DNA sequence: GCAGACACTACGAGTACATA
DNA sequence: TTTTTTTTATGTACTCGTAGTGTCTGC
């Protein structure tokens, strides 16, 4: 049947074999549960790598319909994790057995980098005392977050950013499955505005789709409002190669017609930046300056000057990249 | 029968009133189809139109009597904790779908939470909002709302479709004020609305406030350009031209004359900034002289946004463009 | 039944199966075959041995009557003010039959959690009934034990295991569960431990479930090379203002996957300790502080990274 | 009374100056519908006399009924905090800074109640109802989100005026849903105007000499020329030409300070002058206003090559104040600097 | 479209009082047969199962069946102000979000229509296994209430063990120990106040003394509650109302381990 | 000179905490026919008038017509320190800004007196329009006082409707619609129950709760409430007390919504 | 049958601190 | 060889004092 769901939440890896990328942890994890001798866990990385969907496939396979809500006890940041929770619910979930089938229970606490630093040691003892009968499972994306007493009684696997030659398979099936008419050059922005990120991958995906009707280059680009590859080049040409006004009015024209913004046209910038064979102090004024930019467009400031200023660090620098020559 | 202000007497009671925020009115045209609405992050400038967009999407998919039991509108006026995510947020997203619409209309099967100034909300608050939105999804939708999308963290960025609100072109600006001003049976030269469009800077909001208070102003003859340019607070050019003789003349009193002159009349630093931004990168001067000139307008603009003093931003500015005027010579 | 994890199958049940810190062990072992011991604080980095050496000493000094006369409190307890009031003193004034040289022990697990209005309570049942009860503590940030407790009791602090400290149990374990393995791939499990006992163990049972041996490559696909190890050179990269392998070293972090504010972490956790000027330090350290509260107050992209590694560079180049 | 508040006009049609914008206002607010209003300019130009007259153009006589109401309102700390509110039957006059950093629950909590519901009498009073800001500049930006949505969602029968120093600290999504009202500093001539009818009209002779000056040493204050107009008729009723002009004291002590600094640039003299400014921080100076003392009298004894690295400075030092909580740390970082820089430029 | 009318005000509080601070949230099952109501508790260790039959009913209608999971402290606050000796009426519609619950005044004159907004959770049936019991104990909920009470002052588990002679409570705690061993009582006036052992196999196991008082709030349904306990299935406390149902408390044994010595 | 002499402890003991945290201050004037009290609240909502005449005190004597203000933060801390059935007095001086009350301590040995300052503020009577309101009904005073309570529980603002056939009490919240009835309660034995309309005319008005739960705290004063509502004039909570006089509620409607078609 | 006493839990209030 | 005090905005955690209230004792 149809459903009104976002394609972030429609198509989750239900199963194991549904993810894409961590095919190493992927499989350890699966050899853990056949072998039944799952570890408490700890899977940190970026957002939208698949740590939530790993642990509920998991628990999907390790558990049946019947008997799932009484062995997973799943808390997250909208729920309270106080220690006073960590002290009740979660203990005697920990410290009691089954109601219907007998087996090892599982506490699944994400967005556990939430969690406040008492919290956290109490839950030291209620994980080694009672590793016999429950497994605690810990998602973060900052591992700084969590105590290394944690952190130590916990195996850590990291959810590293996915490559974009393994999302192709996956968005090529929800593009099979939505009957979305894409390109080559579409799946490559896709992949490339993604960064590693499978949600953001399937949010543009839908709203290109829901946009224009179509998924190609120009149609991603539009509906995102991200800068083409060419116009940074022509920005960078323009700043690095002529005067302040003639530099201004191409870049104020280019950016009025394409109507772009200056925080993606500092990223890219800053990205081209680095392949440039610029000199070692050029450089580091260069990186300063942008980061003074970048820091500066955080607050209600005036976009133009900012804009203008971004001109200026190169037509300081053009002088100094010549006379070194 | 009271008055009522143009802002609220033409907001958008519809997406096709929207104007120039073409993907986001055909997204949630597609949402009016019945296609799956994601969940959706606005951000752009003031005065683009994220909040007139969203209510007159909600207002077509659940209309007059469903909007009170499928919109939860929280903004920054109202608090907004950790506890309120917890409790307020949390048990509206658990509600059931259910109510029809009596019109014969369709109705979508999920309610929207509207989370408008997103910006005020905290981290910690932020946090509980990631398996809120992924949990409930199936009967309710999120729209986050804000101005600085560095303020919202990067859960709740990719959890959300981005959806930025550029500023309004000239040509869609100048068309929307015509055609309020048509609609109000008042007339305006196409001079005094080439400069409402100019002094408004893609603020629609602006420009609308700026158009009603001319007409009040004017009482119902034509609205010139001299009204346009009293009313908007624009400095006059002789007095950038006299900044500018105080720089080149290289004395620090003569500075001070027209740094007090300027501030004893009332003029905002902000706009003092942007009109010598304006003179300074269309003029003769060396590339070097405008590149510092330019950087220092740029850390006189910050040190504005975080509420210094206007005097001694003005002085510095000015003491800065005076040396590099005055080292020329 | 299910089989436990290594970590916990395979936890030391008598002192002499306590690998590192072998002169304090080898007086818990004296203690325990004797007996009288003092009031202990075992404090140390997590993964030494610390509650194991409580918990074995324990054992071996009482025996048969562990389950009358010892009483184990952890942070997962309540172990208020009205604890160390009502159950600690009552604890403490009980009468338990022992033979001679053998006292109860009130076991205090992670002291750190423990408040200071508890602590100030502890102090008189510590000194009063000494004579019959005996306390032993285990903590990590030896600091949050306030000085009156530390007084009370011999402090034994506990460093980080060695390579082959670590090695020696790993091979008991291995020898104990049949693993295949090679030298490199335990070196590269003794690289990935850091001188933590616990993952140690972690990492070579995920290494042998998943894989089924031990070599490099199959450790180094499931567990990580430590953050701090290419922080230090980026460091030492920004010393020497060269910014082009500093943003290497940056740009292969990033694509790893680590959040600006670990990254800025270890970095702040690098030019701590580092072997520079000391003034060179404090200024590394405001940059850093003035970057994070950047990073911290929503701004964290690898344009601001960037930024503080040129501004790193630039305190170099600015005397 | 005062010459501050004797002699202050009560309608639109009775200001001396700025006679065109009353006309402007008083076509603006003819209608009903005029927009949410940001008046603003410096201190002492008349800005609340031509709110008080917009008041009065919009409602009747009774907008000058003023009484004292105290409100208690709760922080989310459950700390009880009293702040107090000036209204009329017409309108309300709030300054949310007096409560702090917790005005943002005043924006929150006594604003909405006050938004929410409709007026009493409907024919005597009009269909909406009027609040006074004052000194939203010194809001925190928290309160100022959440002044933005009760601006929008009642805003047919609410209606508000903010008034302010410099829109600068005023954020953007407040600045684009309000009329920016500029009201500029009486000129010379105009302040001289206001202080011979204010003489004429208590029957006494004001020559235009002592007039000029008292425009002048006022810094084109209206109300700082009045008090001083009053304060010369105390102390001497003759008016002579060249009669002294009386001073305020923290000004002069300012003054007294930075004459310390400049005598000697040592760090006891640096501790002597931490004491100053300690001594002018208790007074409950603001120290922006200490910072443009300092740059006022600093700069009279620098050099012509100097003055613009110490205007940098103070301005540098300033906005780290604004950003900071303590005041001393960065009053005290200027001085040093500036010691170090006269140093340098006198021994080199 | 859903109506049941309950006969007696005093049964519908009396259920909500024993779950108040146990059960999070009200899943009402509704068929032809009756009511059923099949919720874990917070910490996902207890688990309640309530059956109210139709016949108990004053009217009961049901067209189609549902599932309407609603709110229990939001229920909580509209059963505090209701009559002890009135009609309650338990309404809702086919495709409406909103639970009705119509009754008296305790002045008993004015209708009191109190709507309540239905819930959205996916909750899994949880699957009853319905087996036999190695012990079986008839006993007053009166005793039980005051047993499992008079044991919360000497610990916080108890080791409740049931044989053939009867069933026996343990509690082992900081300032001792408190063994209560109550055995065949059939021999008084009344006829609630018996303890019957039926089954054969001795069990001991040890459970949370905090579940089971709030098991014991249910003391005004049933005058007469039973005990079921095996080694592998958990330890079930069933009150059966008179007339209108029957109402049963699971709950999981703690996981206690032997010493090494 | 102003000296006034009550009957009972308890007339004054209950009736401050219900101006305690409604209104700040209580302005008493004092005439040769009795003592008045007209105050307004901050909020410019709330409005209360408190007449006693002078039949009902055991004595009363005044000579020039003097108005005195004092503060409920005083008042409220020195009422708790006073009895329940004990006597008290009021006795203030022409020229003096003191005013001074004796009564008994708990004790009931010894003379207890407390002074109070005098708060000299400039206030004007709002006048009363005294018109002829569209709806009059009869309620008991001990049953409105769980009116509003039940529907504090709901939300934070309730609807009060007075049509013929009774007054509906209502309020939509988060968590559902509340909604009552109270009508024809003539067939009871004490006289104080009985519900009556007494006009014609209905209406349809919204009120803030909070407000609402402060004029509820005024009812073991009197036995019966009369609430009065209109189109546009505020709604009356009128309390006939004892026997010295009447007790006057008012209460500023809320806004409506733009519902129109 | 109704007034006084006993401990019971829920709730209001004050305070500290949050890093390595 | 030298010691007084309240500001930062939330969120959590701890600790202590207080007040309705269910239940027991008694004439
Ligand atoms: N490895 C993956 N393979 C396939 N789809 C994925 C993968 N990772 C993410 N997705 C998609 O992105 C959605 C969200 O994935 P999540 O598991 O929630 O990511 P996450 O790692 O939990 O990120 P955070 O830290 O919780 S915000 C899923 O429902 C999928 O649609
Ligand atoms: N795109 C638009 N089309 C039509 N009217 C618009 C548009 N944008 C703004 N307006 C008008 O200006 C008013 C302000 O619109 P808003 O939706 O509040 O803008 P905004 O994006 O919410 O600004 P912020 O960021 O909240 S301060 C609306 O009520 C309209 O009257
Ligand atoms: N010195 C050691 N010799 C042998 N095994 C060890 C040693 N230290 C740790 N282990 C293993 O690691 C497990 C955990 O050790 P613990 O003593 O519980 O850690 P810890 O010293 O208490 O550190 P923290 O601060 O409590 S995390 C033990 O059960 C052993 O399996
Ligand atoms: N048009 C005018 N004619 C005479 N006096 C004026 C006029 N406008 C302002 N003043 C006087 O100048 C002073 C300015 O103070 P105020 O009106 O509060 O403005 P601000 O709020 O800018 O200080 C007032 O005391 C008033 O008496
Ligand atoms: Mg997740
Ligand atoms: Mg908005
Ligand atoms: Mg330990």
């Amino acid at each position: 049947k149809i459903r009104n769901l976002p394609w972030v939440e429609k198509y989750r890896p239900q199963t194991l074999n549904d993810l894409i990328s961590h095919q190493d942890i992927l499989s350890t994890i699966q050899k853990f549960i056949n072998e039944d001798r799952l570890p408490h866990l700890l899977l940190y990385g970026p957002p939208g790598t698949g740590k939530t969907s790993t642990i509920l496939a998991c628990a999907k396979q390790l558990y049946k319909d019947k008997e799932f809500g009484s062995m997973v006890l799943e808390l997250n940041a909208s729920d309270d994790r106080g220690i006073d929770i960590i002290r009740g619910p979660i203990l005697s979930f920990a410290s009691t057995r089954t109601i219907f089938k007998k087996g090892f229970k599982l506490v699944i606490l994400d967005e556990a980098d939430a969690m406040t630093q008492d919290a956290q040691n109490a839950l030291r003892r209620v994980i080694e005392k009672f590793t016999e009968n429950t497994r605690f499972c810990l998602i973060c994306n900052y591992l700084s977050k969590i105590i290394p007493a944690l952190q130590s009684r916990c195996t850590r696997f990291r959810f590293g950013p996915l490559t974009p030659e393994l999302m192709v398979p996956r968005l090529e099936h929800v593009v099979e499955e939505e009957k979305v008419d894409i390109s080559e050059d579409g799946m490559k922005a896709l992949v490339t505005l993604s960064s590693g990120d499978m949600r953001r991958a399937l949010n543009i995906l839908q709203s290109t789709n829901m946009a224009f009707g179509k998924v190609t280059e120009e149609t991603v680009y539009t509906c995102t409002g991200h800068p083409l590859k060419s116009d940074i080049a022509n920005i960078l040409d323009w700043m690095l190669n002529q005067d302040f006004t003639t530099a201004y009015r191409n870049i104020t024209e280019l950016k009025t017609l394409k109507g772009l913004a200056l925080h993606d046209i500092l990223t890219e910038i800053h990205l081209f930046v680095h392949r440039v064979d610029f000199p070692s102090s050029v450089r580091i004024h260069l990186l300063t300056k942008m980061a003074d930019i970048e820091y500066r467009l955080s607050v209600g400031t005036n976009e133009k000057i900012q804009l203008s200023s971004l001109i200026a660090a190169f037509q300081v620098t053009r002088d100094l990249i010549v006379a070194e020559a | 029968a009271k008055p009522v202000p143009w802002v609220e007497k033409y907001r958008p009671k519809c997406v096709d009133e929207v104007a120039f925020q073409e993907e986001v009115v055909a997204v949630l045209k597609k949402s009016l189809e019945g296609a799956d609405l994601p969940n959706l992050l606005f951000y752009g400038p003031p005065g683009t139109g994220k909040t007139s967009t969203i209510l007159a999407a909600a207002r077509e998919l659940f209309g007059p009597e469903l909007f009170r039991l499928r919109v939860l509108e929280l903004n920054a006026s109202d608090e907004r904790g950790i506890q309120v995510v917890r409790e307020k947020v949390k048990n509206f997203a658990q509600l059931t779908v259910s109510g029809s619409r009596s019109d014969g209309k369709p109705c979508p099967p999920f309610k929207i939470v509207i989370l408008d100034e997103a910006d005020s909300m905290t981290s910690a608050a932020q946090a509980a909002l990631r398996r809120t939105m992924e949990k409930e999804s199936k009967t309710t939708r999120f729209c986050l709302i804000c101005n600085y999308v560095s303020r919202i963290i990067e859960p709740l960025t990719s959890r959300c479709s981005k959806f930025r609100f550029k500023p309004l072109s000239d040509k869609i600006q100048q068309q929307r004020l015509l055609d309020i001003a048509k609609k109000e049976n008042v007339k305006i030269s196409d001079e005094g609305i080439a400069y409402l469009v100019k002094v408004s800077e893609g603020d629609l909001r602006k420009a609308i406030t700026f158009l009603q208070s001319a007409t009040r102003l004017t009482g119902g003859k034509e609205i010139t350009e001299k009204v346009i340019t009293d009313i908007a607070g624009v400095i006059p050019a002789e007095k950038i031209d006299g900044v500018f003789a105080a720089c080149q003349s290289g004395s620090f009193d003569k500075l001070e004359a027209v740094v007090k002159d300027l501030i004893d009349e009332g003029h905002a630093a902000t706009q003092l900034v942007n009109q010598l931004h304006d003179v300074v990168v269309e003029n003769n001067l060396s590339d070097k002289q405008k590149s510092i000139i330019t950087e220092k307008l740029a850390e006189v603009d910050k040190c504005l946004a975080d509420g210094a003093d206007e005097h001694l931003q003005l002085i510095s500015l000015c003491a800065t463009v005076m040396q590099q005027l005055s080292q020329n010579c | 039944h299910y089989e436990l994890p290594w970590v916990e199958k395979y936890r030391p049940v008598k002192l002499n199966e306590i690998v590192g810190n072998e002169d304090t062990v080898s007086r818990l072992e004296v203690f325990a075959r004797e007996g009288n011991v003092p009031n202990i604080i075992i404090a140390g980095p997590p993964g030494t041995g610390k509650t194991t050496s409580i918990l074995c000493l324990a054992r071996a000094l009482l025996g048969p009557a562990l389950k009358d006369a010892m009483l184990e409190l952890n942070a997962s307890n309540d172990r208020g003010i009205d604890v160390v009031r009502n159950k600690i003193k009552m604890f403490a004034q009980q009468k338990v039959t022992l033979p001679k040289g053998r006292h109860k022990i009130i076991i205090l697990d992670e002291a750190d959690s423990m408040t200071d209005g508890a602590q100030q309570a502890l102090r008189r049942t510590m000194e009063i009934y000494s004579k019959t009860t005996r306390f032993a503590l285990a903590c990590n940030a030896s600091d949050k034990i306030i000085e009156p407790i530390q007084s009370r009791c011999a402090v034994l602090r506990y460093t980080k295991l060695t390579d082959a400290q670590i090695l020696t149990r790993l091979m008991n374990v291995i020898e104990k569960e049949r693993v295949p393995y090679t030298d490199d791939g335990l070196e590269a499990i003794i690289f990935t431990a850091q001188g933590d006992m616990r993952q140690a163990l972690n990492n070579l049972q995920s290494t042998f479930s998943g894989f089924g041996f031990i070599n490099s490559e199959n450790v180094f696909k499931v567990c990580d090379e430590p953050h701090p190890l290419l922080v230090k050179e980026m460091i030492q990269h920004c010393v020497n203002a060269n910014i082009d392998e500093a943003y290497k070293i940056l740009a292969h972090l990033w694509h790893l996957g680590y959040s600006p504010e670990d990254i800025i972490g270890n970095i702040f956790r690098v030019c701590k300790t580092f072997q520079m000027a000391e003034y060179l330090k404090l200024e590394f350290i405001k940059e850093i502080g003035y970057t994070h509260m950047k990073i911290a107050e929503g701004v964290n992209s690898l344009l601001q990274m960037a930024g503080l590694l040129a501004r790193l560079c630039q305190k170099t180049m600015a005397p | 009374s005062l010459w501050v508040d004797k002699y202050r006009p009560c309608s639109l049609g009775r200001l001396d100056y700025h006679k065109e914008q009353a006309a402007q206002l008083r076509n603006l607010v003819q209608c009903g519908d005029f927009p949410h209003l940001l008046v603003y300019g410096p201190s002492g130009a008349g800005k609340k006399t031509r709110i008080m007259c917009i008041l009065r153009e919009l409602y009747g006589v009774g907008v000058e009924k003023l009484r004292i109401e105290h409100q208690t309102i709760t922080t989310p700390s459950k700390k009880k905090i009293e702040i107090s509110t000036i209204a009329s039957n017409y309108h309300l006059e709030v300054n949310p800074s007096d409560a702090g950093n917790s005005d943002r629950v005043v924006i929150q909590e006594m604003l909405k109640t006050v938004a929410q519901s409709q007026q009493l009498e409907t024919n005597s009073q009009r269909d909406f109802k009027v609040v006074l800001l004052t000194e939203v500049d010194k809001l925190t930006k928290d309160a100022q989100h959440a002044l933005r949505r009760t601006m929008e969602k009642y805003m047919s029968t609410c209606r508000l005026i903010l008034c302010c120093n410099s829109t600068s600290k005023v954020i953007p999504p407040i600045r684009s849903r309000c009329l920016a009202v500029r009201v500029p500093a009486p000129s010379i001539e105009d302040i001289c105007h206001v202080l011979s009818t204010v003489c004429k009209k208590e029957g006494l002779n004001l020559p235009s000499q002592l007039a000029h000056r008292l425009a002048e040493k006022s810094c084109r204050n209206l109300r700082k020329a009045l008090l001083m107009c009053e304060a010369c008729r105390v102390q001497q009723y003759p008016f002579t030409a060249d009669q002294e002009i009386p001073e305020t004291d923290w000004e002069v002590y300012l003054r007294e300070t930075a004459n310390a600094i400049v005598s000697q640039q040592t760090p006891q003299r640096l501790l002597e002058v931490r004491g100053r400014l300690y001594e002018l921080l208790t007074h409950c100076i603001p120290p922006e206003i200490i910072m443009k003392g300092l740059l006022s009298e600093l700069l009279h004894n620098c050099d012509g090559q100097l003055k613009g690295e110490v205007a940098q400075m103070a301005a540098y030092y300033e906005h780290r104040l604004q950003l900071g909580s303590k005041a001393i740390y960065h009053l005290e970082a200027f001085v040093a600097k500036f010691m170090a820089l006269y140093k340098k430029f006198m021994e080199d | 479209m859903f109506e049941a009318r309950l006969v007696q005000g005093s049964i519908l509080k009396k259920v909500l009082e024993a779950l108040k601070d146990l059960i999070n949230e009200a899943c009402w099952d509704i068929s032809s047969s009756g009511v059923n109501l099949q919720s874990m508790d917070s910490s996902h260790v207890s688990l309640v199962q309530l059956t109210l039959r139709s016949e108990g009913f004053d009217t009961y209608r049901c067209d189609r069946n549902l599932a309407m999971g609603v709110n229990l402290t939001s229920m909580s606050k509209i059963l505090k102000c209701a009559g002890n000796e009135d009609i309650i009426t338990l309404r809702a519609e086919d495709n409406a979000d909103t639970l009705a619950l119509v009754f008296e005044a305790p002045n008993q004159e004015k209708v009191s229509d109190y709507e309540m907004k239905l819930m959205d959770l996916d909750v899994e049936q949880l699957g009853i296994p319905e087996q036999e019991y190695s012990c079986v104990v008839k006993m007053p909920s009166g005793e039980f209430a005051r047993i499992c009470r008079d044991l919360s002052h000497i610990g916080d588990a108890v080791v409740i063990s049931c044989a053939k002679d009867g069933v026996k409570f343990s509690a082992s705690g900081e300032l001792g120990n408190g063994n209560i061993k109550l055995s065949q009582t059939s021999n008084v006036d009344k006829e609630e106040e018996a303890v019957t052992i039926e089954m054969n196999e001795p069990v001991q196991l040890t459970f949370a003394l905090r579940y089971l008082n709030f098991f014991t709030k249910a003391t005004p349904l049933s005058s007469t509650v039973t005990l079921s306990m095996s080694a592998d299935v958990p330890l079930v406390v069933e009150y059966k109302i008179a007339d209108m149902g029957h109402l049963k408390y699971y709950l999981a044994p703690k996981i206690e381990d032997e010493e090494g010595s």
